[PDB]
Parts: structure tokens; sequence; C-alpha cells
RNA sequence: AUCGAGAGGU
DNA sequence: CACTCTACCGATAAGCAGACATACCTCTCGACCCTGT
């Protein structure tokens, strides 16, 4: 989140919501003084965050692999429910679908 | 392969599972049900009911081949957690309504003791099952050996080639599938013959103790 | 002279020797012998050799062979017929050869003879044979020299050749699964054949060293050429550390290149000089053979005992079934199987078998753990998990885990099963909130109405998966649950989190104008009680938490579950049909495992899998999906499903750990489980149950 | 010299060998002792440094 | 039957308003003993020209220590699982550790962020509160001293808000001396208080190498910076198991530990005595001599010393009989250390200093371990350093907390922020230039950390360390017979401990070196000598299986029968075994030319011919000439 | 005679 | 015919301490403290 210092005295601001004037303010509590910058008081975090299928037919190029994830996916271009293979990309680094 | 998901509520596909494997059930108790009913298919129950159950709608019965009083029956009055007392009111109503009252009383959720008490206060036999443990039938998996229950005067010819009491026998129990689908009493063998292709003739006569 | 027939593996325990096979092969070499030799080797033997098999020739005159020699060895009248060998009164007619079938064949012949006269004549066949072997191979000799351990540099630079091409997948082992690994051991396996064939030229080696063996392949590939593997992430005995921070290091400051999948590819070998990182790595592997063969040593010991605390009073009576001391119980009809053939077998009334068993049992599990063997340890733990289940248990992870077959496309289309494959995990994923979050904003409003709350959440564009806004839609019946929940005390302001509603239009984005992003799919989660920031920013931690953790029923998922993973399965294992594939196929078959929800009475792992999937009719209700465990059946079907189950697991294992089948003796312990109303192990808990349930009184055993 | 990460080599073992008058492979011809006849398999034998361990085998024995 | 011991004695001066105290053994060879004495009184008194040293007589029996290996005290040990940093020490009053944590003591639930507090004299501070305290005059100030640069944007303003919080408890922790108050308050209120003023505490428990508080303060800055950067991930947890986190304590730590023990028992009983005279005769008569004297003896016997931590437990596994079945079997006695408890196993920082093949099979696989051959112990250098250090330049640690600390690094002595440097690359350079003219300790290591901005250097006992060649001096001086002091003051060797090894790039062999000789700062004297005494003569060691060079270098090598001691009529011990004629093997391995001893290898060349002979020679028997058993071999 | 500990071949 | 209010059985975790070092067998090397008549 973002980190304000007292300009008199160094110290922590705190944020307090003026009901009077419908603006945020922040205010030390430690002293008196405040002031406002963006507005944009956060409680910013963040939040943090596999390969199941594995296919064992499908062509490769030369050596015949047979390594590919699989799984039913939609594409950007086309929307509906259609295979996905993930190929190992022994020759092309596009992703080829059933 | 588009998967068709049923959009239609899970609750109807499983009161027809359920409903279809009771009724091969009773099939297999040698009970007098129309094989035209048994029939009933997904798609039929679905254009009959529609696509949201009802729970108004639960009437199942049976009659026996060659007795005077033995005719069980099931009724999926479960939906929510109930009360000894919603039980002793659908008793009341099949005492008050006919003679056939024993049946038996699937629930829908988890059961309790005070239920299993107040069984006995009836003066028959029940069997409380669950919408799920009706959701799969058995005897029509590829391992499960078939079993075969003799009457008693074939099988009473076992102490004239063993002379074993049904106590040394190999036992099983009254809570396993095959002996609460078929209804197993205390005092016949159920001669298990073993239809595994890798097991051979490895008939135990594994009886109910 | 009685206990030949083993009641372990069936076969003769008098198996073959070292020196014995060395002189025998070594004499099958030569098949003509000279007089004086032929003379000299007879003299061990019993009778005179009248007819000589080569009466005039060029330069030799009477010549006998080793099969004369052999037939004066054999008893006096005798007829195998084992189809490679006719005997007829100490007349051997063929006799074949080959790399390792001599052994079988003589393990036949003596078989035959010992079913057919008795014991004592293939005493003193051996009496008579043993010496005659040893005598004969004192004149030839046989002695191993530096020639045999040849390197063949071409052959060398060929193998190295091969190491460069095969190091190639080593990037990719550690990283992605368990299944690379067993692919990488399969290659491994095919170069260790490829050295041994290039390396059996010799005539001392390939004579001294068995070829179907691989314990004794690996033994002699690695002290020749190409040193096996030596750091794998599958041992527990030691900590990871040591190979994912210091061997990269060791390799970056000691080699020049950075050859980071250098771990268990060591080029060098015993016979030639051995680098000193190669040796620390082979001492590293050497300290986690011991400290494994110590455990292997001390835990199955105390697995005997307790096995043996019970299968001591299992005797049969002078009826023929099978009787206990205790209440006179019968545990089973007869002992001895049933079926078309029929052999008179060692086994009698009053014969314990019990104990039989038990020893019987202890010593394949034995043997697999004295070994560092990786492949027989998932073998020996699963016969460890069979012998430890209890009647009650809570919550383990064997009961909740499920496997999942499929039905077979009528189509027939190529991939049409593993379109259904994929489809139905999407039913049984848990995606949740929290994944698919990648930020987290709360900004100021201006301006009764008095909302500023703007999270803008901003979920990552995983549209794969294809989420809808649909998530407000699970959110809001959340919030809605939550509010209409009344009994539960200390909740969140749920009368004003109410407001919480998503909507993406492509013009929220009100971020710090540090970074210069611009993204998009934000999310308006609001609540407001008051106006002081105080009370906004301790009901923002609260909430924060139910989203991203509780919505887990938002996108492609149910609960009451983790995830579903494909695994490929040989069919023949769980199934014996007339039309049986090749279990080579990459047919994939699903294992759920249910979350914490198996918190429900028995196990209702079942219960709780077949419910979820109710919406795909591709799954089969024939050939069932069955729990991986042992209980569960119990519970699913019949006991006779599960005494099924349990003996085709225990005669797996032992044909994967030993050759000898006990089949008997694994049914007479799978009834032994089944005497106390339910399958039980052996343990304190499942004694104390067998003692109440059948009435034992003996204070000594728990006392001991 | 033997020191243990810098062995004389095979190449090297193997031609001192041959230099000395033995077989290049340390290999030698034997005659059997009770009979005097050549045996077919040449026997490798050399000099090695042998140790006696302290558990004779009188004590053991009760 | 008694033991060589030695008369300790004290000058007392008890006043009212040169004693005995007791007796240490000595240990054969040491200055002490009369055997060192001078130059060979005579080798007929008895001595054998095998043995070396190394031992107590307790009651006639020989004895020897294990060494023991412990953790080192002198760094700071980051903790991943609770997410703690500590600056451990011995006395029990000066540890302190900053631990983050979701507390539910006091703050919200898992919901709320964790928080930083300490712990001093068993008390529970939050951090802020205590800057202030120490003279931190403004929150922007205290940031500095914990100076993350690191955006890891979710953790510090979590860390920030929570302090915060923890820190209004306090009325006024940001001014006047409220937050000094109200840890006095807290230390006061504790189970057992120190008694002793807040003011005196900082300054004597809190940090007792630093002299003012302003700069104690800033080193809790590092000290926090690290649990921060630890937990964003720049910077690694410590691992129990690495060498360079352990310091191993031979035969004067625990020599000193147990009399700190029994002395204290003494004057406790002292005082006690005295005072029933006081209430209501010569020194001697209160101070008992037996107390000492009798207490160490009981050690060395029942073997159980003092455990290092907590106070009131015996360990044992310091002592041991000498095993003198062969000369060697008492060599590898002496060179033996151990780890009381990913132990159990080799691990590359025991690379040179402890033998990777050999170790004990059995339940105390792995935990034992026998050193190498080329490596040297350290011990505590009595001259101090610090001076010397501020010669080259460093510049001192500014006591104020306002100053910038632009780009200087820090520098800090066996743990402790000495000083600041600017060009560390540099400064390393100078010292470690005089450490090879002779100028500064031999033993002293100097390790630069690019990573974390720092300059350690170390001078305490402990480190275990071995020599290596040094690359521009072996080229123009070696050029134009040595001593070892010769070769090490005039730069051409030198000893390099474990940390500074991690910075330097060591060429394997001579050979490799001259290939390539610009990338390797140092070169090893030989491969060879990274194993122990009885594995290093071992020919093809690296030619044969790991257990079977382990078997034959732990119990072949103990079993074997041969050569076993010069003077035979002084000894009198339960079991002895000599070879009749004994014999050195045909082959050398380096070890053996150098070391130049002889007991090294007990046995008898043997021509042997595999072969198989009668099959009485099967599975592993053996078969001997019995013309060769009678014309001697093998007899003892 | 007894106890405990340590070091061992299996 | 709806409401509230505390006595009673569950299920719960939830906390609390322990409990354990396969087995046959060999050898050597030390073993309680304070006080009164
Ligand atoms: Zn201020």
């Amino acid at each position: 989140s973002t980190m304000k210092f007292c300009r008199e005295c160094n110290n922590i601001l705190y944020p307090k919501e003026d009901k009077e004037q419908k603006i945020l303010l922040y205010a030390c509590r430690n002293c008196d003084h405040q002031e406002v910058a963006d507005n944009s008081c956060v409680y910013r975090n963040e939040v943090h965050h596999p390969t199941l299928p594995r296919t064992k037919a499908v062509r490769c190029s030369k050596c015949q692999h047979r390594e590919a994830v699989f799984f039913q996916a939609t594409a950007r271009g086309e929307e509906g429910m259609t295979l996905f293979f993930v190929c190992c990309n022994p020759n092309c680094g596009h992703r080829w679908r059933e | 392969l588009s998967k068709y998901v049923d959009l239609s509520s899970e609750e109807s596909h499983r009161y027809y599972l359920a409903r279809r494997n009771g009724l091969q059930m009773l099939r297999d108790r040698g009970y007098e049900v129309s094989d035209e009913d048994i029939n009933l298919s997904l798609h039929d129950f679905r254009t009959v009911y529609g696509e949201r159950p009802d729970v108004d709608r639960l009437r199942i019965s049976a009659l026996h081949r060659s007795d005077s009083t033995k005719k069980v029956k099931i009724v999926f009055f479960g939906t929510s957690m109930v009360k000894v007392n919603a039980i002793r009111s659908v008793v009341a109503d099949i005492l008050s309504q006919e003679t056939i009252t024993g049946l038996i009383l699937v629930l829908q959720n988890h059961v309790t003791n005070q239920a299993l008490k107040a069984i006995e206060l009836f003066s028959f036999k029940v069997e409380i099952f669950q919408i799920t443990d009706l959701l799969v039938n058995i005897t029509k998996h590829s391992l499960k050996p078939q079993h075969q229950v003799l009457n008693d005067e074939e099988k009473t010819t076992l102490l004239k080639k063993f002379s074993i009491e049904e106590k040394q026998l190999p036992r099983i129990s009254k809570k396993d599938a095959i002996v609460r689908y078929y209804g197993l009493e205390k005092g016949q063998v159920v001669k298990v013959n073993y239809r595994g292709e890798l097991t051979e003739s490895h008939v135990a006569f594994r009886c109910v103790w | 002279e009685k206990q030949l027939l083993s009641s372990h593996t069936g076969q003769l325990i008098l198996q073959m020797g070292s020196d014995s096979l060395l002189s025998l092969r070594v004499m099958l070499e030569r098949v003509f012998l000279d007089k004086a030799t032929a003379q000299q080797l007879a003299m061990y033997g019993s009778l005179s050799l009248p007819p000589p098999a080569l009466r005039k020739s060029s330069k030799s005159g009477p010549a006998w062979t080793v099969f004369q020699i052999l037939q004066l060895a054999f008893p006096e009248r005798l007829s195998c017929k084992g189809d490679r060998f006719l005997v007829d009164g100490s007349d051997l007619l063929k006799f074949d050869f080959g790399v390792d079938a001599m052994g079988s064949i003589i393990n036949e012949i003596v078989t035959s003879i010992f079913l057919e006269k008795g014991p004592k004549e293939t005493l003193g066949f051996f009496d008579s044979l043993q010496p005659l072997l040893m005598e004969s191979l004192f004149a030839e000799g046989f002695s191993l020299s530096l020639e045999d351990l040849s390197m063949s540099r071409a052959d060398m630079d060929v193998i190295h050749n091969l190491i460069i091409r095969e190091i190639s997948p080593m990037v990719s082992r550690l990283r992605l699964s368990y299944r690379d690994e067993l692919q990488l051991e399969n290659s491994i396996h095919k170069v260790k054949e490829v050295a041994a064939n290039f390396m059996l030229k010799s005539y001392s080696i390939r004579n001294l060293i068995d070829i179907k063996s691989n314990s004794a392949i690996t033994k002699l590939v690695q002290q020749t050429g190409f040193l096996g593997l030596q750091l794998s992430d599958k041992k527990k005995f030691y900590t990871k550390t040591l190979v994912e921070d210091m061997a990269i290091f060791c390799k970056r400051k000691y080699g020049r290149i950075s050859s980071s999948g250098d771990f268990g590819i060591v080029k060098g070998c015993f016979f030639h000089g051995l680098d000193p990182y190669e040796e620390m790595a082979h001492s590293i592997a050497a300290r986690e053979v011991i400290v494994r063969s110590s455990r292997g040593l001390a835990e199955p010991g105390t697995l005997f005992k307790n096995l043996m605390a019970v299968l001591r009073d299992i005797v049969i009576t002078n009826d023929g079934t099978v009787r206990n001391t205790c209440s006179n119980s019968v545990i089973q009809f007869k002992y001895g199987v049933d079926s078309e053939r029929g052999h008179q077998g060692l086994f009698e009334a009053g014969e314990p078998v019990g104990v039989l068993a038990a020893t019987a049992m202890s010593n394949p599990a034995y043997k697999a753990v004295l070994d560092s063997s990786p492949n027989s340890n998932s073998s020996w733990e699963l016969m460890k998990e069979v012998l430890l289940c209890k009647v009650n248990f809570q919550n383990t992870t064997n009961d909740r885990r499920v496997i999942l077959y499929l039905n077979e496309c009528h189509c027939g289309k190529r991939f049409c099963q593993e379109n259904a494959a994929c489809t139905v995990r999407n039913k049984l994923n848990k995606v949740s909130l929290k994944d698919t979050a990648v930020e987290f904003l709360v900004e100021y409003r201006k301006q009764g109405i008095d909302s500023c709350l703007h999270g803008h959440i901003h979920l990552n564009k995983t549209l794969l998966q294809d989420w809808n806004i649909s998530m407000q839609d699970i959110h809001q019946k959340c919030e809605d649950v939550i509010n209409s929940l009344g009994q539960k005390k200390k909740k969140k302001a749920t009368d004003d989190f109410k407001r919480t509603s998503l909507s993406v239009s492509e013009c929220c984005s009100f971020r710090d104008p540090c970074g210069s992003k611009g993204s998009d799919m934000p999310c308006l989660t609001f609540s407001y009680n008051a106006t002081d920031p105080d009370l906004e920013r301790t009901l923002d931690v609260l909430c924060n938490t139910v989203y991203p953790v509780l919505l887990e029923i938002v996108i492609k998922g149910d609960s009451r579950i983790c995830s579903a993973n494909i695994i490929w399965n040989s069919s023949d294992m769980t199934t014996w049909i007339r039309n049986r594939h090749a279990s080579r196929r990459g047919e994939w078959v699903l294992d759920v495992t249910v979350e914490k929800s198996a918190v429900k009475q028995s196990g209702d792992a079942w219960r709780v899998v077949i419910d979820s999937c109710l919406s795909v009719l591709h799954l089969i209700d024939t050939k069932r999906s069955i729990p991986y465990s042992v209980k569960q059946v119990q519970e699913l079907l019949g006991l006779s499903c599960a005494f099924e189950q349990a003996v085709q697991r225990l005669s797996a294992s032992v044909r994967m750990v030993s050759k000898g089948v006990l089949k008997e003796h694994i049914i007479l312990l799978a009834n032994n489980m089944t005497c106390s109303g339910t399958m039980l192990g052996f343990n304190s808990g499942g004694y104390k149950a067998l003692t109440r349930s059948l009435n034992i009184k003996a204070p000594f055993t728990e006392a001991t | 010299h033997a020191t243990p990460f810098s062995t004389p080599g095979v190449t090297e073992i193997t031609e001192q060998l041959h230099r000395a008058g033995f077989s290049r492979w340390g290999n030698e011809r034997v005659y059997n002792g009770r009979s005097g006849e050549m045996m077919r398999s040449m026997i490798f034998m050399g000099p090695t440094f042998y140790q006696r361990l302290v558990h004779m085998s009188e004590d053991k024995v009760k | 039957n008694m033991t060589y011991s030695a008369r300790i004695k004290v000058n007392v001066q008890v006043e009212v308003f040169d004693i005995l105290i007791g007796s240490i053994p000595v240990m054969v060879k040491s200055i002490l003993c009369k055997t060192s004495e001078k130059g060979k009184e005579n080798c007929k008194k008895g001595d054998c020209a095998f043995d070396q040293g190394g031992y107590f007589v307790i009651k006639g029996a020989e004895k020897v220590f294990i060494a023991q290996e412990q953790m080192c005290t002198k760094r700071l040990w980051i903790s991943n699982s609770p997410w703690t940093v500590s600056f451990r020490s011995e006395n029990k009053r000066n540890r302190f550790i900053v631990r983050l944590s979701e507390n539910e003591k006091a703050e919200d639930y898992k919901r709320r962020e964790k928080v930083l507090t300490v712990y001093f004299l068993s008390t529970e501070i939050p951090v802020w509160l205590l800057f202030f305290a120490l003279g931190v005059s403004s929150d922007k100030e205290a940031m500095d001293l914990i100076a993350f640069d690191g955006d890891d944007a979710s953790i510090t303003n979590s860390l920030i808000a929570s302090i915060h919080v923890a820190d209004a408890v306090c009325e006024a922790f940001r001014c006047g001396n409220n937050a000094l108050t109200y840890v006095e308050q807290q230390i006061k209120s504790t189970k057992f208080p120190p008694a002793e003023s807040v003011d005196e505490c900082l300054h004597l428990y809190l940090f007792p190498g630093l002299q003012s508080l302003k700069k104690k303060a800033r080193f809790l800055g590092y000290m926090v910076k690290c649990l921060l950067n630890s937990y964003a991930g720049k910077r690694k947890c410590e691992n129990r198991d690495s060498f360079r986190n352990k310091r191993i304590e031979l035969a004067g730590e625990l020599l000193e530990r147990e009399i700190r023990v029994h002395l204290a028992h003494a004057r406790r009983k002292m005082t006690r005595a005295m005072q029933k005279h006081l209430s209501g005769k010569p020194i001697e008569h209160y101070l008992d001599a037996s107390v000492i004297t009798n207490g160490l003896s009981r050690a060395f016997s029942t073997g159980a010393w003092s455990h290092p931590f907590r106070k009131m437990e015996r360990v044992s596994g310091v002592v041991a009989n000498l095993g003198r079945a062969n000369p060697l079997q008492t060599l590898i006695d002496l060179r033996r250390t151990r780890q009381q408890v990913d132990a159990r196993y080799p691990h590359p920082s025991h690379w040179g200093r402890v033998c990777f093949l050999s170790t004990p099979d059995g339940e105390n696989c792995g935990l034992v371990k026998n050193m190498s051959l080329l490596g040297l112990v350290s011990t505590q250098s009595l001259e101090s350093v610090v001076e010397k250090l501020f010669a080259c330049g460093m510049e001192e640690l500014m006591d104020d907390t306002c100053t910038p600390l632009f780009g200087k690094h820090k520098v800090l002595l066996n743990g402790d922020w000495v000083g600041l440097c600017a060009d560390s690359e540099s400064f390393v350079a100078e010292l470690k230039s005089r450490r090879r003219q002779s100028e500064l300790p031999r033993e002293m290591e100097i390790k630069r950390d690019k990573d974390d901005n720092e300059v350690r250097i170390f001078t305490d006992a402990g480190r275990l360390l071995r020599p290596l060649l040094v690359v521009e001096n072996l080229q123009k001086l070696k050029q134009e017979q040595y001593p070892f002091d010769h070769l090490l003051d005039h730069g051409i060797l030198e000893l390099i401990g474990i940390e500074e090894e991690e910075d330097c790039n060591t060429a394997w062999g001579i050979k490799q070196l001259l290939k390539e000789p610009k990338i390797y700062t140092h070169c090893e004297l030989d491969l060879s000598f990274l194993l122990g005494v009885s594995c290093a003569v071992v020919p093809f060691a690296n030619h044969d299986h790991g257990r079977r060079v382990l078997y034959q270098s732990q119990k072949h090598c103990q079993q074997a029968i041969g050569f076993s001691s010069t003077n035979p009529n002084i000894r009198c011990d339960t079991l002895s075994q000599q070879l009749f004629y004994p014999q050195k093997p045909l082959f050398k391995t380096l070890a053996s030319e150098c070391l130049k001893k002889e007991v090294l290898f007990n046995g008898q060349n043997a021509i042997v011919a595999v072969n198989v002979h009668l099959g009485y020679n099967q599975e592993d028997s053996i078969v001997m000439n019995k013309a060769s058993l009678e014309r001697g071999m093998f007899r003892s």
C-alpha cells in the first residue's frame, strides 16, 4: 500500500475521510498535520496463485514422440468446446487442434 | 463430443435412478410388478414428471406370489432431515390404509438411531436406505459373483456331508450389499459360486450370522 | 527325505549351485571327451560304462560323451517325458542346449525323478553328480582375467553418444511428474540391456553371470561402464535440499559448463577412475541403501511378530476342514484346491498351516525391503498397507481415493474416449476464486448514497476455463446463504455485504499511474456501514476471506473433492475377459479423491463421488469404479468382493516380488481376516476384537 | 603408485606386465598338479595384500 | 592404576568484616607432560615409537575425547517455519529472537496480518516500541534502519500496519520515556525479574559486543531486514547440517565447561560452610579440593559429560576407551568427530574436511565422522584484530541513527558489526594480502558476500580448515627443500576455511591447472587427501563399491592383526596380537609415502590365483597352501 | 556373584 | 396455534498426557550421600 510521512515529524499518516468536504485526507495520529496527494488509499496485496493429462498417440515429426497435453478448451477465434493439443513443439511452436 | 449436460435438476435424475434400482431390487425380491413399469426410461420419466421433481408422487407397491401376507414397498418420503414423528405418521397412514404396511423407507440424508429404536414399535421389518445408495445398482457388476440361496430341505442336507452347523461355516454380516439387497434371515446358507474367471470352484457356503 | 517339496514355492529347494552350473556349462560346451578323461570321471559315478558313443574315427578311437556320463549318474530306471528329454532305464535320448534353460531342464528332471521313485533316489543322484562335476571342472579351470572386462573403445564412444542423446530429457524429469520418471527408468533399462549385450561377448562373463536376472545385469553393467542413476526424488530418507541447492552448486563450482542435468548421468565406471563428485554421489546412494536396509530389517520383524501372535492356533482336524482351537470354530471347509487337476500334496490333517502361512507371507516381504529396489518398494508398500487395515478407521487417504473408469465410444472415432476423459474432469475439478485472482485494489469514490469501495479484484484472463460473469452469481448465492443463516453467532456485516456486484465494462480502470498496465476484468464488490475509514478497513479484511477461498463453486467445479487426474492402468489386473486387450493403449482412467468430505459415515467416499458425477452418462455402472482400498468394498459390495480384491492384490504383489505361487495360503489368510464380523488387520485393536468376538481367554499372548 | 584418485591406467598396468614377460591381461598357463596336464583355461594370479581378523575360530566354538 | 593428574592451586584472600582446588587430568604429550619434556629423556623409559599422544590415563585406562559438533553461535539463524531470526548466544540472558507471526493473543484472527515482535528476558515486546526505546526518533528513521529495498508490496504494508497497532498499545511509544518504561514494566513483571535498571540491561544483556544504544538499534535493523528479505524469498534459511554453520568443540571447551559446573558446587559449599564459622581457621579447611577432582574423574570414567545447553542433563559420547589393537585403530580413534541427536548423509561441504566414504555402519551411521587427512581445526586467536582492520580502510559505524549509509557494505567480525567499508572487493584483497605476508592471523577467514553486501570475518575457535596452493606465487617463487612455515609465510600456500572456500575457484590437480591457468585461483594439493587416514591408503579406492570400501575402512582395517607394539613389557593389555613376520605392501599410495609411517598397513602379500578348487572355495570360503602357512605365513 | 554402559559377528 | 426458556442425550474437536525402538550371540569397562555419638 501507499506509504506517507508527516512533513513536520516524519510520522505514519493515517487515512481520514472528511464527511464535511467529502474528500479523503491523511492525518498523523501522534501530532497535528493533514493533506491529500492522490486519494488512493489502497489495501493492496498480491494474492498468491499443472500437467494432469498426457497423450500417447499424437503424430510427431520424425521420431514418433507421442507426447502432448490434451485438454478441452475454447479458442479466442472460434467459440466452442474443442480439444486443444499442447504439442511438444518438435518443429513448430503453434499449438494444433483436432 | 459436446457433453449434453442435463440442465434439468439433478434431483430428477437421482429420483429416476433410485426408483429404477428399487424396482429392479424388488424384481430380484420375487415380487410381481409390471415389467412395463420397470421399462420406464429417463426420457419417459422426464416427459411425465418434467424437469422439476415432486415429492408428492411417491407411491410404489408390490405383492407376493404364493404368500398371503407379504407385500413390501418403497416410499421416497425423505427429502430433508425428519423426525421419528414423520415415520410414525407415514406408518399410521399405511396402517389405516391397508395391510401391506411392511415396506422400505429410504431417506435422502443420514439416519438417526432413535429411528432405529422406533422401527421396533412397528411389528415388521424395514430397510433404511439412502437416496445415493440406490443410484448405482449391484448384481450388474463384472466383479460380483452370483449368490444363490438354498431352501431348508437341501441345505438341511449339509449335516449329511459336512455335519457342521452354520456357526462354523464362514460368516457374512447383515450389513453388506448382497445381504441387504435380497433379504436374508438367519438360517439359510448363501451358496456363493465364484463366476470370476480367475477364481475356480471355491464355493464356501458363506452363511449369515 | 520329507521336506523336499517346498510349502512356499512348490518346487525342490535343492536349487542349483554356482560351481555346479559353471562346471555343467563348461562340460556341455565340449560334447565329446577323451578316453582317460572319460574313464576318470566315471569313477565317481555309480556303475560302469560298457557301450561307447564314438567307436572308431579317423584319429580318435573310443570316445564317449557327457550324455552317457549323466546317464550313469542318473538312477537305474526312470521315465521323465518332459516334452524336451526322454529317458528309459538310465538312457537319455535328447538334451537341449540354451543360455539359461539348462537349469530349468534339470530342475524338471529332478522333480520328475522325485515324484516317480522317491527322495532317496534324488539324494543319491545328487551325491553322485556333485563330486563328478567338481572333478570335471577342476581339470579344466575357470578364471576371469582383465581381458574379460574389455572396454572396447569403439563401443565406449557409442555408449557415450547414447548418453549424450539420452541426457536431453533429463531437464524435464524432476519437474513435470513421475510418468516421465518411469519413462526414464524404461530408457535406462533399455540402454543397460544394450550395454549388457555389448558386454556378454566374452567367454567367462557369459558363463559366470546370469542373463535373465536384472540384478546381475545391473551389478555387471555398473562395474564396467555407464554407472546407473543414483539421485532420485522418490526416496524420503534424505532431504530434498541435498539435490535442490547442493549438487547444482557443486557442478557449477567444479565443472566448466553448466550441466544442470548431471545428477545420475555419471559417465565414469568402476573399472576406470571415478571423479570425486561421482564418489560423493555414490557414497550418498550407499548410505541411503544402508539406512533403508536397516529399516527393512527392523520394521518387518515387528510386522512378523504381529502377524505371528495371531496365526498360532489354525490347524486342520481329521475331518479335513480347517478348525480352530478356541470354541471349535471353523475357518475353511478343506485345505487344498478341488479343481480339475489333482495332486497328492504334503498337506495332511494334523498339520499346522496358520504358522506356515505366517512364515510364507513374512518371507517375501523381508526380501522386498532388505533390497533397496524402488520397483519392489511400491510392491512392498501395497502389501504393508493390506496388513495394517483396521476395523475402525477415520478419513484415511486410501479410502477417499476412488478409481474412475469410462465406457468405450460407440462411434470408435480416434480420441473420442479421450475427449470424454478430459470432459469429465471439468465437472469434478475445484477451481476457486483464489486461483483466479492476480491483484487486490481498494479505491476511494466521491460520495443518501455512500459507497467508496471498488475492489477491482482483477482476475486473469483464464477464459480457457470459460467462467462467466457468472462469477457474480456464485458470490451472490454465497452471500445470500451466509446472510440467511442466523443460527451462527458473531457473523460478519451480511446486511451491508449484499451490495456486491461484478461489472465488466472495459472502463473501470482506475489503477495507480505507476506501471501503465491498464488491464481489465474488474470486480466491484463493496459493502458500506459507516463513513470512518477504520470500519471500512476491518470489514475488508474479514470479507476478503470468503471470496478467494470460499468461492470454489465459481468455476468448473464441485466441492467435496480436490481434483481429478487421469492415470493409465492395465485392465487385466482388475478383470479377466475373453476379448482382453494388450493393456498398452493410451486409455486414461480417472482417479478422483475426496476432500475431507469423507468425514461421512464409514465410507461415503463413494456415496460422495457418485453424487457429483450425475450429469455424465459416460460413466459405466458395470465393471464399477472401485475405491482403491480394502474396507470400502466391504460397504460397496459384499464380503465376497472384498475377499476377491484382497486375494488378487496379494497374488499380484507376491508374483511381483517372488515367483512361488501361494494361492492356498493367501485364501487361508483372507478367510482368517473374515472371522470377527469385519475385515480386520493384525494389530492390537484387531487382536482385541478377535478375543472379544471369538471369546479368546489368553492373557499370556497379550502379556507378551 | 596407486593413489586413490590418480590410479595408474589399465593401459599402463598392462603394458608393464607385457614388458615383464607375463601376458598382457594378467593370466598365466597352469599345469594341473595331480595329473600334469596343461589345463585349458589360463588362470589369473598375482600378489595381493591380505589381512587376518581378530575373530578366530577357536574362541567361537563352545 | 592411577590417574596421571596435575595439581591446580589458586591464590585466595579471605578477609572478614595458595590453596589446592583440585586436579585436572593431563594428556599424554601435552605441555604439562613430562614426556614432552625437553628432548627425549630416554626411549627406554617407556615409549613406543608408534605412540603419539592425545590420551588421558584415568584409572589405568587410556581414554580419548570424540569431538563434539555444535552450532555456531556467532551468526544470525533464520528459521523458515516460524519465521524467526535469532541471535543465539550462550548466556541465556543474551538470546534475542524477532519472530513474525499471526498472533491471536491480543490481535485479530488469521484475517489480520502478521506482526514482528521480540523476545528478550522472557518478554513479548513489539519491535517499533523497541526501536523508539533505543533512541530512534521518528518513524521514517526507523524505516531507513530496516531498509527493505525490494518492493514486495504485500509484505511491507502488512508489517507496517501491524507494528503501528502494537505500538499504540503503549500510550506514548513515539515520544518521551514511555516506551522505555513500557519495556521496563514488562521485564520486571516477568517470573524471575533481572532486578537491574532497564538502562543497564539495555547496555548489559542486549548486544554486549556493542557499546552505544543507538548503535544497538542499527543492528536491530540488520536483524529485521533479514527476516524480511527471507520472507520475500531473496535469502535462504540456514541448514542445520551444513558445516559452515557448525563448530567443532574439542578438548578445551569440554574441560572448561565441566570445571565450571564443578567450581560452582564448591563455591556453594564453601559459602555455606563459611557461614557456619562466620556466624558466631586456615583457608584450606573451607574449600574442598575433592570437589573438582572427584567430579572430573567421575565424568571421565562413567563418560557422562554435561549437556551443552540444558543445564542439568548429561550427554554421553564424549569419551571412549582408546583401542590399541593395531597401530591404526588408535590413529582413527583420535580423529573422530560426532553430531549428537539428512544428517546421516554426506553433504557437499564435508569436502576436504570430513571423509565422504567412511563412517560407522550401525546406529551411528553418518553421525560419527572422520576427519580428512589434511584438515586442521582452529584455535582462538588471542590477538584482536579490530585495530588492524581499521588501518585498511574501514570506517566506524556512525553512532547517529540519522546518517544515510549511502553505499558502504557492512563488515562484521565474529558476528558484531564493527565497521563499514567502501569498495568491498578492494578491501578484501588488501586484507588477504596481509594475511599472506604474515601480518594478520593465519586462521582468519574473510568472506565477501556479494549478494548481501557484507564482508564477514571470523577468528573464532572450532573452524575446520585445510591447506590449498595459490597460483601467482606458485608461478614465481617456487622457481626462483621447504619447511611448512616458510611456505605459508611467503604465501605459496594458505589455510582456507569452509566459507572462504565458497568464493574460491580451485583446480582439482596440477595438470588441470596447467591447462587453463587464468581461471583458477587456488589448486588442491592432491585429491587423495580428501579421505581419512584409513581410506587415503587403499589402492584403487575409487574403483570399488561404496559399501565395500566403507566396510574395509571401518571394520576390516580395525580388525586387521599386525604390528602391535615396540615395547611390549611396559604394557599389560587384555588382548594383544602381533604378527611374526609383518610386511609392507608393494604398491605405494601417495599418502603412505608422505606420512612415512609403516603401521598403516597390517598384513602380508599373498600370491592369489582366482580359480575354483574342488568346490571348497565356493561362497566366499578361502583355500590356502598348507606349506606356506608352515613356512611361516600369517602366524600370530 | 549382580547391575548398567560401550564396542562387535549375524 | 404460535412463541419463549432452560434440562438433558448425542457429535464434536481438542486437548491432554504417554509409547516405541525386531531377534541369536560375542567381548570389555565402572557402578547411591548427609549426619550424629
Ligand atoms: Zn506528525
